[PDB]
């Protein structure tokens, strides 16, 4: 049909004079934006145009991909007018659309509805390559020792010439990628959503393409709404069809979403600062941690200093320190533990869910893997690779093997991994943060025995953890009381997460506070204090490693605060853990340190 | 529309440019809309499209606009679907002498005026070779001084050009083409033009030579070099260690 | 602007895939069998256009069934080869396809027997009616196809050749070999396999049909009372909805009974199966979990891969009963722990993903280390499987013997009466047939709780844990929050079990005493 001209000037009639309340020409700021933006592409809301003509969408409807030749051109006169010589540097413009009413599954498809608008629901998977396909070509000929002139590519075919402008003649044609221009090509696949496959049915699978230069908008486990259009695809060895001669089909799609880059600005941290510094905020941070059990607030405490992280230094680049804390909990299954690791992995920075064998990401080491594309040689590492500067989750820590042990105690002794196999050697930086967990042999802790007696782990490893916490049934009626009116009442102060991890990420960035040696020997009197008084009624020592811990708190609580350097009236909260930390670690023999070593608290 | 204005530029080689571009973009369309016309390689496709677009607007011309099996099926297609010197008495025309013009990249105006000459004047001939040899020949020593003043390495590469584009070993005869139509075309207004646009003079300068012939001493023979030329000389001494 | 579709149903006949031979070709002919897979539609070539290759001369007709190639005329037939052609995508007429496999049942099968099988196609709007794992009842026409699978075989192949006699001078003999298999085609599906409103009205008028319900559902066993009542809430679901993050629930519930051999556990397995809407029985352990979960194809007859109807992908809304369990792999329980933990599934091989969704309600069979159990001795040691797995479980049974004189000698007459062909022995209140209707009523009746009774609920509680206060005695695994919301999702499913919406605290004391009595005691 003919009528372009007609469809033309009515078409940059809408485009020019829209206006829909307080006359707002809409697209002029969204053209101006995109010249200032070096930009490629444009959207236009479906559902006004379609308010007020809908023929429109008949004459797109019929063939949409014919209806494209008046919009791509009349981009580029809006855009000229507003900016010369931007012709000159985007050679085309693609456009996109939004608001789109009509619902299909990745199922409904049917005969009917192809060759026409198409929009969809699911989501993108297996996400394969950014490749580089044509657009504009020129030629090394051989007959001649020249070229071609630039010729755009249909959106269904190779090409091919005979012809010459010398001479018909038909001589070897080569393609000049040395001097040719491309553009973004993807292929992707799309799987529909298994939370509504309804009873007994399966789920089916389609294939999709991106271009446009929107390629890598996207990743595994995201909702997606592609509206596209539909077609077959003839690409040739056709003829060898047994059965009935029936063809595939496939999306050319053009616009595309993620819903169904955290940073801060000068007002997100001048509220950070001013309730930093505002009376002692951490009494609110383990208010506010993770409400998932209302549970108990001293393994939220020692966890809260494993957020952050503390400070590493070294000596002139010897005898270094460790600024990043490390925890191991345990206790009986009865009890949350494999709850508020997994919150964290959902509130951290660049944290990560691994497992051990069995519905986990990756096996927490590093390997010369395949990859299911092509035979790509990887290396992939560990969870604990992943934040060599966060932290890494672990559950079940007890259930493994031999090198899977001795990888996480090479990570907490020297912060590196090495590796030997498979012509490549190296070593990283391991420098994560440790969390875990485990079983205790019988459930219950067995009270009446110390911790490596009990449970059947080796120490060497042990040693590195600051905090070694535990609890066990809690027996009385106020457990009840409270645990099963909340856990029911789940089916019947605190400040956002997202201002949490925010502040975290305004913390391991800026602030780096001090210590002053004003008042620090009492670290040298406090210890020997205590280090003879563990002689005295107790069968294990209390080491300097627990000293050094107790100053990466004392970093620890600083950051918290965001204070300038260290504060002396909080060494006693990081000194007061370490405290009840050996405390709850130790056998009944123990129930006289309760009363020795409280003048320290 | 990149490809567009270029092939619909590609004509030269008011409201026409204009009228044009529409035209190619509806006439694409229209082709394009229906499942009607297919196995048209884009590798031509803008062509006789381009040609009845011409037809259509207001005034077309046949010559220079379609310059070929498939220009005329598609056409029908469409349009439902909507020595040198030895040889006697040889015959030219106006593209024929373009090329051999166009081989030295010479502009299009001086082709021009060498086409005039040839039809009005090529009515009394024995052989228009030689006199389109010559032509184009005091075209060349006339805009080319400059960098044969500089480099007389040219003068033996250009006589040696056109003494194997017309094939011959002997080229004394060439020479006589270009003495002859010196001695004819001596004296038009616009040779004249010529002459004091690239100012050959025989090849040489007016305030130089009418000193050198009126009577004079001061006529500056260059034997002796310009100072630039040392001052530049000098630099390749400078390392003179390496 | 018409085509059309054509069906012949309520045919008297049947064949089985055994009873068809060479001389129903052509023929309507009236096939059941079963299902294991669908496939992907893909719109099928009704019509479709060609042109000329010197013009633009269209041909708006189709050589259709098989033939699909070439057509010969056209409109101006000066050419130098009008034997072939171009064509067109548009100018054309298209309608959907599927394809399914086609599977024996097994209440009509032979000794020495797998279930043969071969594939069927479908065409047009009836399409959308087949399914996965289910029997069916086709009818259609004895559609068949080339192939060349059945090469190497013994004997002769045919091969056409087209004639070189009383023409002559005009692989030069242009010779194609001949040889196909029989598959189907059907022209119409069905899946094989009121005063109801009074009938159930006076059923439910009863109070103690709870009883009924409960006794009615293995007469073919004795006794046991607790393994009827753990069955008749399994296929209860409890709402996995109430929440408000969007984080879920795994709504339904889980069984397991340890016991003896040369004890009715089976009874109860073949009972359901021999019931159930959607169930298998299975082996335990002659398995792979690529036969539990779904292995897949990859990129096989061309077209592309597709989800394999998976056997524990299967049970949506109902059970596998599983058989077995104590000798299952390693690699299997894990799977299942990842079936278990959520109620989803994550597949991958030759780097495809998957991802589905179920909830699935096992009961399966505990099978001792030794057989015997010391019954002073704990659970854990003598169950042989890991904490998580014995864990999810809302509900443990134990089965086990000893010497009653009086009540053996009646069960040695129950069971010798069995040997009367078809005795009254069985006699119930009613039958299958009223009680697939009324869990289908029931099963989606949505129960609501009490201030009351939660109260009461949360005291109750209290007097368990304890029991867990001296715990250590009538205690073989011990206590934790697993099993107050386990007592939960039972109240659910009672309470749905009773199609009533409000529970009261005496409805959930059957709970308190049956997990009081769902435990072990041992020695001092
Ligand atoms: N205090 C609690 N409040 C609510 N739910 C709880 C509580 N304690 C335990 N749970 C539930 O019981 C489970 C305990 O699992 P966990 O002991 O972490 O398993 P594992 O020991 O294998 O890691 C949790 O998933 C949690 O949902
Ligand atoms: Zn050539
Ligand atoms: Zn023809």
């Amino acid at each position: 049909p003919n009528v372009s001209r007609t469809i033309a000037r009515e078409l940059k009639s809408f485009l020019l004079e829209y206006t829909d309340e307080t006359g707002r020409s809409v697209y002029g700021a969204r053209i101006r934006t995109l010249g200032e933006m070096n930009s490629e592409s444009l959207e236009v809301n479906y559902r006004h145009l379609a308010e007020s003509k809908a023929i429109l969408a008949l004459f797109l409807a019929k063939c949409p991909e014919e209806m494209l030749k008046i919009f791509d051109l009349v981009a580029m006169e809006a855009t000229e007018l507003h900016y010369p010589d931007y012709a000159r540097i985007h050679s085309e413009i693609h456009v996109r659309i939004s608001d789109f009413p009509t619902i299909y599954s990745l199922r409904e498809l049917r005969e009917s509805n192809l060759s026409s608008l198409v929009r969809v629901t699911g989501v993108v998977t297996r996400r394969t390559g950014v490749f580089p396909q044509l657009k504009y070509v020129k030629f090394n000929c051989l007959k001649c020792g020249s070229i071609l002139g630039p010729f755009f590519q249909d959106s269904n075919e190779e090409i091919r010439i005979s012809f010459c402008t010398n001479c018909k003649s038909k001589g070897p044609f080569r393609v000049n990628g040395e001097k040719t221009v491309y553009r973004n090509y993807q292929r992707v696949t799309l799987q529909e959503a298994p939370g509504t496959v309804p009873p007994g049915r399966l789920p089916r699978h389609r294939e999709v393409i991106l271009l446009a230069d929107l390629v890598d908008v996207s990743k595994p486990g995201e909702e997606v709404e592609v509206t596209g259009i539909y077609k077959n695809n003839y690409d040739g060895n056709l003829n060898a069809k047994n059965g009935f001669p029936v063809f595939a089909t496939i999306i050319e799609a053009n616009s595309i979403k993620r819903r169904e880059v955290f940073s801060w600005t000068e007002e997100e941290e001048r509220e950070f600062r001013k309730i930093s510094r505002d009376r002692g905020i951490i009494d609110k941070i383990i208010s506010s941690m993770a409400p998932s059990i209302y549970g108990h607030r001293d393994i939220k405490t020692a966890v809260a200093c494993s957020l952050f992280g503390g400070v590493p230094k070294n000596v002139n680049g010897k005898h270094s320190i460790r600024g990043d804390i490390n925890v191991l909990l345990l206790g009986d299954p009865g009890t949350a533990k494999s709850q508020i690791l997994k919150y964290v992995e959902k509130t951290a920075h660049r944290a990560v869910f691994a497992t051990g064998q069995g519905a986990s990401a990756v096996g927490l080491t590093a390997s010369v893997r395949k990859d299911p594309i092509t035979k790509e040689w990887t290396l992939e590492g560990g969870a604990l690779v992943l934040a060599d500067k966060g932290v890494c989750l672990i559950d079940e820590f007890d259930k493994m093997n031999d090198q899977d042990r001795t990888s996480i105690h090479e990570a907490m002794e020297q912060q590196s991994i090495s590796i030997s196999k498979a012509g490549i050697v190296t070593t990283l930086q391991a420098r994560c943060s440790i969390i875990a967990a485990a079983n205790p042999n019988g459930g219950r802790y067995n009270s009446t025995l110390p911790l490596a007696q009990n449970v059947s782990l080796t120490e060497p490893i042990l040693s590195r953890f600051d905090i070694l916490c535990v609890v066990r049934d809690l027996v009385d009626e106020e457990a009840d009381e409270r645990l099963a009116t909340f856990v029911v009442d789940s089916h019947v102060s605190p400040i956002p997460q997202e201002l949490l991890m925010k502040y975290i990420h305004y913390a391991r960035t800026k602030i780096y506070p001090k210590l002053h040696q004003m008042d620090m020997d009492k670290v040298s009197r406090v210890y020997a204090d205590l280090r003879r008084e563990s002689i005295s009624t107790g069968s294990f020592p209390i080491t300097v490693r627990h000293l050094e811990s107790i100053l990466r708190i004392a970093e620890s609580f600083a950051k918290m605060r965001l204070s300038e350097f260290v504060s002396s009236y909080d060494l006693d909260r990081a000194i007061k853990v370490v405290v009840d930390s050996f405390v709850d670690a130790q056998k009944v023999s123990v129930r006289r340190q309760l009363r020795r070593s409280f003048a320290i608290y | 529309q990149h490809c567009v204005a270029e092939v619909l530029r590609l004509d030269p080689q008011s409201g026409y440019l204009k009228k044009l571009t529409n035209a190619t973009s509806i006439l694409y369309n229209t082709s394009l809309n229906k499942v009607m016309l297919k196995q048209d390689e884009e590798v031509a496709r803008c062509h006789i499209c381009a040609y009845i677009a011409s037809q259509k607007m207001n005034e077309k011309h046949m010559p220079d606009l379609c310059y070929p099996k498939k220009a005329k099926h598609l056409m029908n297609l469409f349009r439902q679907s909507l020595s040198l010197l030895v040889k006697k008495y040889c015959k030219m025309t106006t593209e024929e002498i373009i090329r051999l013009c166009n081989d030295f990249e010479l502009p299009r105006e001086v082709a021009y005026k060498i086409v005039d000459e040839y039809n009005i004047n090529a009515s009394r001939l024995v052989c228009p070779w030689q006199l389109v040899c010559g032509l184009v020949l005091n075209c060349t020593f006339i805009v080319f001084n400059e960098r044969r003043r500089k480099d007389p390495r040219i003068d033996h590469f250009i006589v040696s050009k056109m003494c194997s584009l017309m094939l011959t070993s002997k080229v004394d005869d060439v020479i006589e083409c270009v003495k002859l139509v010196k001695e004819l075309i001596i004296g038009e207004k616009w040779f004249r033009d010529l002459q004091i646009r690239y100012d050959d003079f025989d090849g040489i300068r007016y305030d130089e030579i009418i000193f050198r012939k009126l009577g004079s001493m001061l006529q500056t023979t260059n034997i002796l070099v310009t100072d630039d030329q040392y001052n530049i000389w000098k630099k390749r001494i400078e390392m003179d260690l390496a | 602007e018409r085509v059309f579709q054509i069906s012949f149903f309520n045919l008297p006949t049947v064949h089985r895939i055994r009873d068809i031979r060479s001389e129903k070709i052509g023929s309507l002919l009236s096939i059941s069998g079963t299902v294991t897979r669908t496939s992907e539609v893909r719109p099928e070539l009704y019509k479709a256009s060609f042109t000329c290759d010197m013009c633009r001369a269209i041909v708006d007709n189709v050589e259709q069934s098989f033939k699909y190639t070439e057509p010969t005329f056209c409109p101006n037939p000066s050419c130098e080869n009008r034997a072939f052609w171009t064509l067109n995508v548009t100018r054309s007429r298209f309608l959907d396809w599927q394809k399914v496999r086609i599977q024996e049942n097994a209440n009509e099968i032979p000794t020495g027997s797998m279930p043969r099988t071969l594939d069927v196609i479908l065409r047009g709007d009836s399409v959308e009616r087949a399914k996965p794992g289910d029997r069916c009842k086709f009818t259609g026409v004895e559609i068949v196809v080339p192939d060349v699978t059945q090469l190497g075989l013994p004997g002769v192949k045919p091969s056409s050749t087209l004639d070189t006699r009383g023409i002559s001078k005009t692989r030069s003999l242009g010779v194609r070999d001949l040889t196909y298999k029989i598959s189907f085609l059907a022209c119409h599906v069905i899946s094989i396999g009121s005063d109801e409103i009074n009938e159930l009205k006076e059923m439910v008028k009863d109070e103690h049909i709870y009883d009924k319900l409960v006794r009615s559902i293995a007469p073919a066993v004795f006794g046991h009372e607790a393994v009827k009542k753990g069955i008749l809430l399994q296929m209860l679901g409890g709402v996995h909805k109430s929440t408000v993050e969007g984080i879920k629930l795994r709504g339904d519930i889980n069984i397991c009974v340890v016991g003896d051999p040369s004890t009715s556990k089976s009874q109860f397995l073949k009972y359901v199966v021999g019931f159930a809407p959607r169930s298998v029985y299975t082996s335990g352990k002659a398995s792979s979990a690529a036969g539990l979960t779904a292995a897949v194809v990859r990129d096989e007859e061309g077209g592309d891969y597709t989800i394999e109807a998976g056997a524990l992908m299967l049970a949506d809304n109902g059970i596998c009963c599983i058989d077995e369990f104590d000798k299952m792999d390693i690699s299997d329980q894990v799977a299942i722990h990842e079936a278990m933990e959520q109620q989803t599934i994550s597949i991958a091989k030759a780097g495809i993903h998957a991802t589905l969704n179920a909830r699935t309600s096992i009961l399966a069979a505990a099978n001792p280390v030794g057989g015997r159990y010391n019954r002073k001795l704990s659970l854990r040691g003598n169950l042989n499987m890991t904490a998580p797995i014995m864990s999810r479980f809302d509900l443990f049974f134990v089965i086990l013997d000893d010497c009653n004189e009086k009540i053996d000698t009646e069960l040695a007459s129950h069971i010798v009466d069995l040997h009367m062909k078809r005795d009254e022995a069985i006699e119930p209140p009613f039958s299958a047939e009223q009680l697939r209707r009324y869990i289908k009523y029931a099963r989606t009746f949505k129960p609501i709780l009490t201030k009351e009774a939660r109260s009461y609920l949360v005291e109750k509680y209290k007097e368990l844990r304890k029991d867990d206060a001296q715990g250590f005695s009538r205690s073989s695994y011990r206590i934790t929050v697993r099993q107050l919301e386990s007592m939960i999702r039972l109240s659910e499913a009672i309470a749905r079990a009773n199609c009533v919406d409000e529970i009261t605290p005496s409805f959930i004391a059957e709970a308190y005493d049956l997990l009081r009595q769902s435990i072990i005691r041992v020695d001092v």
